[PDB]
């Protein structure tokens, strides 16, 4: 095919190659430079002007290897290779993007931020076309898929950690704002608050707290802030102080709990 | 046969997975029996090996022993539940370890029996480690209680970290090794002994703790894990 | 016996409870009754030692922490001179016995301090980059955080909340009827500050350990602003905490290396492999 | 389990909601 | 330098500055100075701060005086040559400025960070230091070949601040909440997403572990949005928090880990070697 053959010249060309990477350093920096709190301000407006451009390379760099590649038709193809598909969304998400904007630009906010966001994905584009860059890339993936035989092990036994947590934690972590009434039909009405110089009057809260441990969804990420070491002197009061189900804290009721987190720590 | 056992696992442990705070009754009511029909089935299997190769052949092989386990585990705590109604530890979770022989069928196999194999062989050692890490904890504890055990009786109420009684020593000196709120603690031993004007020497205690505790759990667990693995290596190879 | 007696004094030792001021609970009475015993045996085994080695007594070290326990409990226990609290300090030492009672735990305690005599040299470069940190701490924060918010003319905090204030822009400025002024106790009770070179390097190393090192940062950011507060706390945390845990990661896993190769090691390794092929060939 | 803006010690841990904040208020 | 031409003064003059009373007396110099910087603290009597400024002159002049010492018996040319004594050269000419400007004063006060090259002064002891010196060495030269493995890092916190930006830039922080709603909200002035800055340094607070779980907390849904942001309803924040912080902590490690390993078995040479085997630090004591 005489045609394909012009685009592979583009293609193999070495100032194709080269320029499009300084476009990929100024798309990431136009992203950085995004005004988050007000969207009418002045810099997002100029900086939409700088998104169309950016679109235009990237789908003129798209469509060529369209033509030079065959999509599905050969074994090498530009559906073959994740990056092409990587490339697909980014440019796919502008394009459908821009189209709705079109029709009105203020009844649809929540999609048309939506696919915005993934032109976070350009800065990843980088990987493939620095070639230094791709093998310290595969050598994260080599450690990965060298550790992935005891992940398995460390999700099974944290999951195995998490249905016992559930199993003696499970809706325990109930208090009232007002400590003096244990039980939820009491916790209705007005308390006192005695701090120093003053007396205030709240409402009484029956509220559940921040990190509990009700289904295996909430044990494990309630296990994952432990394992990191954040907050979890409080997890372990609020172990320690749980009476019943249903039923309000009571200080110091089950100080054998705190056996339950020290294996923790020793095993993960 | 081998393949039925692990389904059965696996629907196990799906069950005792669905458990949440406010399940449906009819769910509730599926699993209490649920527990019971499968224990039953893991009980059966208990006496069809026990039959088919023999009492002695059973307590020989450690798989045996360790379902065997489980199985007079779930037994304790179905009974303890009519004597002590309020809680259930959910035993028949741990279970869930039998299926980690579905990595028999792969390759993984070899080098993650090594490991576990040289585990068990440097067993004495790994007790001696912990044990030897568990007498400088207790040390430290109860050099606490003596610098610090009576004066966290502060006005604001006694923390829950104190060095009043040996337990909550021994809790107080092993969230500093771990590293969290270490410093929060030494505000209060700071506060104990005359604030910033007349208690700043005691802040020594717990730079030691921490600065010593730190490395020495690196210089622990580390060991332990890196020897153990190498040893798993060089055996898989020269098994290959 | 001995290593019965042992274990029952860390019995003794772990069943008591410290009351504030001077209350006692009814069974310290109890529990210090038995001091004289375990005071006493522990010497009568000392001494049935040292009179058949003859004082080679001494030349181990073993025997020189279980000597130096017993003159400390025997000098305080005999009389109630002045207040010799700080003698009962030392009793905290004698679980440690248990290691010097057992010949098992002593190899294994050689191990990990064989491994941490390496760490030694990257201490001596943790505590230089510390001192290099709080010398610059020490001239760029020096007494910014004696300054709140007082009621104007009145020596008075605001609020039940004290905070750091600025009499600019850049850092927080006091409201309508406040003025910043020249002392208040500082955060933290005064204790996280940079007014020594003992408080610097305090304050330096708890950064080092990631802890508490935001607020800080934040308090500085308030006391003087956020322009060039970062400079000095993400390249100290960068350079002190991980670097030095890179360094410290290396250095333990070359003397790993290093330790299964020895001849020693290699026999056990190579006594396990034959096990195995055994088994192997007996399966 | 003290109150939002009442006066607290991070050692406590007793605070209702998150924990004692950098100005010693819930 | 080794002109053999002037032995009658410059040779004279040579052998002093290589000689083991000068060595140590800049070593005992410089710790003195390491003295003096740590002397100072609060509420000291204005005599004390007048001795310590006195001090700070003296060492100068006499490190001024070092290296004008040093240039006559090397050379001008061959006194460049060598970092050090560029390293040397930068710190006096920094001690000099500092002082001249302060002791004028009455201008502008935005150069205190001449004050830093006082301090500069402790790193010449990791000259003296045979062990130390190589550690550092040989880790620091790692870095430098292995440049990529940063960059992969500096892309983690890129795309993740991005993110921020954009899910989380409009949670409100103006709103000061006092005994109502949560003032306790973690996204405040200094831990907010409004800025690329400053979502930098919320990821960095999160990556040292500091209070993370309260962060994720608060960037949930339902919080009040800004009053810039363009919406009046309490619709601002996403549940989107669960993964992003999970998986930025998750990622984060296992980022930093990979690179720890790659410096280490760099050198993993150095961190095995054995004094009775050859090796280049033999090498390097052959050429001296
Ligand atoms: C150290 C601080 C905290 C550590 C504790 C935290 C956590 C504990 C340690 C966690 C680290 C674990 C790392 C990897 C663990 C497992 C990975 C794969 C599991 C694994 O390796 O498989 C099993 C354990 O199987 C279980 O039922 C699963 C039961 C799990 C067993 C692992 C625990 C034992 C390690 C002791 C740890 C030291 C204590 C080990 O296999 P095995 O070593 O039991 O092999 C026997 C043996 O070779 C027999 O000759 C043979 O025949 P039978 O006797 O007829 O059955 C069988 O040979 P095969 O191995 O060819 O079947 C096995 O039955
Ligand atoms: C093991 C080896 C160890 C290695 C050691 C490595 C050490 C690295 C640490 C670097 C030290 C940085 C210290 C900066 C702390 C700033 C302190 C501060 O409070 O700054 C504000 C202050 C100006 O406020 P004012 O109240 O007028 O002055 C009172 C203080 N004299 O103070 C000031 O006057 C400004 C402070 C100047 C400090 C930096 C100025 C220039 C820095 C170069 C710019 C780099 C790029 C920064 C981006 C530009 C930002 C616009
Ligand atoms: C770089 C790409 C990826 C890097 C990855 C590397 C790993 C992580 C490195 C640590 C990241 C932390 C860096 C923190 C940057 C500065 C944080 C900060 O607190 O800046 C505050 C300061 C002013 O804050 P702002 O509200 O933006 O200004 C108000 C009016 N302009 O803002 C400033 O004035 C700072 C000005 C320059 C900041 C950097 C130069
Ligand atoms: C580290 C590498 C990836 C390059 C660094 C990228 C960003 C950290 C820099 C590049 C350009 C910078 C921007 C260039 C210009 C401005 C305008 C400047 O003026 C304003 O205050 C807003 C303008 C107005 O008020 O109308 C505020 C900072 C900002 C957004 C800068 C913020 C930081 C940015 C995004
Ligand atoms: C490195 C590892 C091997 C050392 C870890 C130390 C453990 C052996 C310690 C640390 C916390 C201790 C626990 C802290 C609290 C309690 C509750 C307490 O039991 C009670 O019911 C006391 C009642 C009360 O204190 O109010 C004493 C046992 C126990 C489980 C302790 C048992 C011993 C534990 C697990
Ligand atoms: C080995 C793995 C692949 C097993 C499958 C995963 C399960 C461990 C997880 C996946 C999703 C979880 C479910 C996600 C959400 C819910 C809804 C939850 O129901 C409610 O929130 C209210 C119920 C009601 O009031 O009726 C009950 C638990 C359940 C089914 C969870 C049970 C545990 C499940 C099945
Ligand atoms: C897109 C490429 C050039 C990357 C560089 C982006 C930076 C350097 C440029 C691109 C667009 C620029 C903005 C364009 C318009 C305005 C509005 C004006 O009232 C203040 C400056 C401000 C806010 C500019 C600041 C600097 C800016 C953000
Ligand atoms: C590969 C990476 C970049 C993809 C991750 C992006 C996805 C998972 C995240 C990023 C931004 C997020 C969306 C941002 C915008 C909105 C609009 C809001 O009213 C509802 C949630 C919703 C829909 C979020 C849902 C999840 C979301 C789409
Ligand atoms: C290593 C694998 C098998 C993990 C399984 C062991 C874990 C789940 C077991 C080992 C020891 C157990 C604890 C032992 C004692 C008690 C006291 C009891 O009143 C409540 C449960 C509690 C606190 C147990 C919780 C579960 C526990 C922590
Ligand atoms: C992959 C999962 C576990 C998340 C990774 C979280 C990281 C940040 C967590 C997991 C394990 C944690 C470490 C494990 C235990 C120690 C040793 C102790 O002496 C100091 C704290 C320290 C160093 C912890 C700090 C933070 C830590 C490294
Ligand atoms: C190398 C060794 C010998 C010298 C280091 C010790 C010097 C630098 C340190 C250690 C003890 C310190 C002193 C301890 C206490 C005080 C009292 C205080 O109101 C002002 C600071 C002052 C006066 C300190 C100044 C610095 C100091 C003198
Ligand atoms: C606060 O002071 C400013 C001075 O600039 C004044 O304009 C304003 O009215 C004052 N407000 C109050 C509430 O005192
Ligand atoms: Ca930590
Ligand atoms: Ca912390």
């Amino acid at each position: 095919n005489p045609l394909r053959r012009l685009c592979h010249y583009i293609l193999n060309l070495r100032y194709f190659e080269m320029c499009i990477l300084m476009v990929i350093a100024m798309s990431s920096i136009a992203l950085a430079a995004e005004d988050p709190v007000q969207p009418n301000a002045p810099r997002n407006n100029v900086l939409r002007y700088f998104d169309y451009v950016f679109t235009g390379v990237f789908t003129f760099e798209m469509v060529i290897k369209m033509i030079d590649l065959g999509l599905v038709l050969h074994q090498g193809a530009y559906f073959r290779d994740l990056w092409n598909i990587l490339d697909f969304i980014v440019v796919s998400g502008a394009l459908v993007a821009f189209a709705f904007t079109g029709n009105s630009k203020g009844k649809d906010i929540n999609t048309i931020k939506s696919l915005r966001v993934l032109r976070v994905l350009r800065p990843l584009k980088t990987i493939k076309r620095l070639p230094k860059l791709k093998a310290v890339f595969d050598c994260v993936v080599n450690s990965l898929k060298n550790v992935f035989n005891i992940l398995i092990v460390y999700m099974l036994f944290m999951f195995i950690f998490a249905v016992v947590a559930v199993q003696l934690f499970k809706g325990k972590f109930f208090h009232c704002t007002d400590e003096s009434k244990e039980f939820e039909k009491d916790c209705r009405g007005k308390y006192l608050l005695y701090e120093k110089n003053e007396v205030k009057a709240r409402d009484r809260e029956w509220k559940k707290y921040e990190f509990h441990y009700d289904n295996v969804l909430w044990a494990l990420l309630t296990l994952f802030t432990v394992s990191t070491g954040e907050g979890w002197p409080q997890v372990l009061k609020h172990s320690v102080d749980a009476t019943f189900e249903n039923q309000g804290p009571s200080p110091g009721y089950r100080m054998e709990m705190s056996i339950f987190y020290v294996v923790y720590f020793v095993v993960f | 046969f081998y393949w039925t056992v692990l389904s059965l696992v696996a629907l196990n442990t799906l069950c005792v997975a669905i458990v949440h705070y406010n399940q449906p009754e009819w769910l509730s009511d599926f699993l209490y029996y649920a527990e019971f029909i499968f224990l039953g089935l893991f009980m059966s299997e208990m006496f069809i090996k026990m039959y088919g190769l023999g009492t002695r052949p059973y307590f020989h092989s450690s798989f045996n022993c360790f379902d065997c386990g489980v199985i007079i585990g779930s037994i304790f705590e179905v009974i303890w539940a009519v004597i002590k109604p309020g809680t259930s530890f959910g035993i028949s979770v741990l279970r869930a370890l039998r299926l980690l022989r579905i990595f028999k069928v792969t390759k993984y196999w070899a080098s993650l029996r090594n490991l576990v194999v040289s585990l068990l062989n440097s067993m004495k050692s790994i007790i001696s480690l912990l044990f030897l890490l568990f007498l400088f904890i207790v040390v430290f504890a109860l050099l606490g209680m003596q610098l610090f055990g009576g004066q966290f009786n502060f006005d604001e109420g006694t923390p829950p970290t104190n060095f009043d009684t040996f337990p909550a020593a021994i809790m107080t000196v092993f969230q500093i090794l771990t590293g969290e709120d270490w410093n929060e603690v030494m505000y209060d031993g700071i506060k104990s002994q005359g604030g910033v004007q007349g208690g700043m020497v005691f802040s020594i205690y717990f730079i030691v703790l921490t600065l010593f505790g730190n490395y020495t759990l690196l210089n622990v667990f580390l060991a332990i894990a890196v020897d153990n693995l190498a040893n798993a290596q060089e055996l898989t190879k020269d098994e290959q | 016996m001995i290593l019965a007696t042992i274990i029952a004094n860390c019995i003794v030792l772990a069943l008591e409870q410290h009351l504030p001021d001077d209350d006692k609970t009814p069974m310290s009475e109890r529990l210090d009754d038995t001091e004289p015993y375990f005071i006493g045996i522990f010497c009568f085994e000392a001494g049935i030692k040292i009179i058949a080695l003859g004082f080679s007594y001494l030349r181990n070290g073993w025997n020189v922490m279980d000597f130096v326990v017993v003159l400390t409990g025997i000098l305080a226990t005999v009389g109630t001179e002045f207040d010799l609290r700080t003698l009962r300090a030392v009793r905290v030492l004698r679980p440690l016995k248990l290691v010097s009672g057992i010949p098992s735990l002593q190899v294994v305690l050689k191990s990990i301090m064989k491994a941490m005599i390496p760490l030694l040299q990257i201490g001596l470069l943790l505590f230089f980059a510390i001192l290099i940190f709080a010398i610059i701490g020490l001239e760029f924060y020096m007494g910014k955080f004696h300054t709140t918010c007082f009621e104007e003319g009145t020596d008075d905090i605001q609020g039940e909340s004290p905070a750091p204030c600025g009499t600019e822009e850049p850092a927080r400025t006091c409201p309508n009827g406040t003025k910043c002024q020249p002392y208040w106790e500082g955060p933290n009770n005064g204790i996280t500050q940079f007014d020594n070179i003992l408080f610097a390097v305090l304050t330096v190393f708890q950064c080092i350990t990631m802890e508490g090192w935001t607020d800080l940062l934040y308090n500085s950011n308030d006391a003087s602003g956020n322009t060039w507060n970062w400079l000095y706390f993400i390249p100290l945390i960068i350079i002190g905490s991980f670097f030095m845990l890179n360094l410290v990661l290396g250095v333990l896993s070359g003397e790993f290396a290093k330790e299964r190769e020895r001849v020693e090691n290699r026999r056990a390794f190579l006594k396990l492999r034959r096990q195995q092929q055994i088994e192997r060939e007996l399966n | 389990c003290k109150g939002k803006g009442a006066p607290c010690r991070k050692t406590m841990y007793d605070c209702c909601s998150g924990s004692c904040g950098r100005r010693g208020k819930c | 330098h080794m002109p053999q031409n002037k032995q009658s003064f410059q040779y004279r003059m040579w052998q002093f500055v290589v000689s083991p009373p000068f060595e140590y007396t800049i070593m005992a110099m410089i710790a003195l100075n390491t003295i003096v910087l740590m002397m100072k603290f609060y509420g000291a009597s204005v005599a004390y701060e007048n001795a310590l400024r006195v001090f700070n002159i003296v060492f100068t002049s006499l490190f001024s005086l070092e290296c004008v010492l040093k240039v006559m018996a090397f050379g001008i040319l061959n006194y460049f040559r060598d970092a050090w004594n560029i390293f040397d050269f930068v710190t006096v000419l920094g001690s000099i400025t500092d002082i001249l400007v302060t002791e004028f004063g009455n201008n502008f006060i935005n150069l205190s960070f001449l004050r830093l090259f006082r301090a500069a002064r402790l790193i010449k002891l990791l000259r003296q230091g045979y062990t130390i010196r190589i550690l550092l060495w040989t880790f620091v030269q790692s870095f430098k070949a292995l440049p990529y493995v940063c960059l992969l890092i500096a892309m983690l916190f890129f795309i993740y601040a991005i993110i921020g930006m954009q899910v989380f830039g409009n949670i409100g922080i103006d709103v000061e909440d006092e005994d109502s709603d949560e003032d306790e909200f973690q996204i405040t002035e200094h831990n907010n997403f409004r800025t690329f800055f400053q979502a930098l340094m919320l990821l960095f607070r999160s990556a040292t572990g500091e209070a993370w779980h309260n962060i994720m907390l608060s960037c949930l849904s339902g919080k009040p949005c800004d009053k810039n942001s363009g919406i009046l309803t309490r619709e601002c924040g996403n549940e989107f928090a669960y993964f992003y912080f999970v998986s930025f902590i998750f990622l984060c490690s296992f980022l930093m880990l990979n690179l720890f390993v790659a410096v280490i078995m760099d050198n993993f040479e150095y961190l095995t070697r054995d004094s009775s085997i050859l090796g280049p630090h033999h090498l390097d004591e052959y050429v001296r």
